[PDB]
């Protein structure tokens, strides 16, 4: 299961 | 998500924690929670903290993840982005980041993470990975 991308949160 | 879930309303469950990432006195770990609106047992809350007791302060803290394309992962701002020094008369400080999970299909949880901090004249970039979840049917009973 292929992975999503890279998330963070809003700076 | 425009779905937030504020700390004061998680209750901690008997899951022991995990830790992610352990060096140069920098630590992060993984407390799981059940969701606590009502309506959604495929969601996990996962309470990241983020420690120190570097003997210099950390600053410029991103953590990041990345979860598989059939969940989604939304992570809250997080408390704060520098950690003083180590002081043996002070209460040591914590950085708290709220970080969602939606597992609608209700697969294996695993989870990519990037970490860039700064200590002294150091930057430090990990990449690495996490997979001591808890089973994803349990997520409506902690």
């Amino acid at each position: 299961d292929d992975f999503g991308g890279f998330e963070a949160a809003e700076t | 998500a425009s779905i937030t879930v504020p700390l004061e309303s998680i209750k901690p469950s008997n899951i022991l924690p995990v830790t992610v990432y352990d060096q140069h006195g920098f630590r992060i770990l993984f407390h799981f929670a059940r969701d606590p609106l009502p309506g959604r047992s495929d969601v996990l809350v996962v309470v990241v903290s983020m420690l120190s007791t570097a003997p210099q302060p950390i600053r410029n803290i991103v953590f990041q993840s990345a979860v598989p394309k059939v969940m989604k992962v939304k992570l809250q701002p997080p408390s704060g982005t520098e950690l003083p020094a180590f002081n043996p008369i002070v209460h040591p400080s914590a950085i708290t980041q709220v970080l969602l999970l939606a597992n609608p299909q209700k697969e294996k949880v695993r989870l990519r993470y990037k970490l860039t901090f700064t200590m002294g004249d150091q930057t430090y970039n990990e990449m690495g990975d996490v997979d001591q979840f808890p089973p994803p049917e349990t997520w409506g009973s902690l």
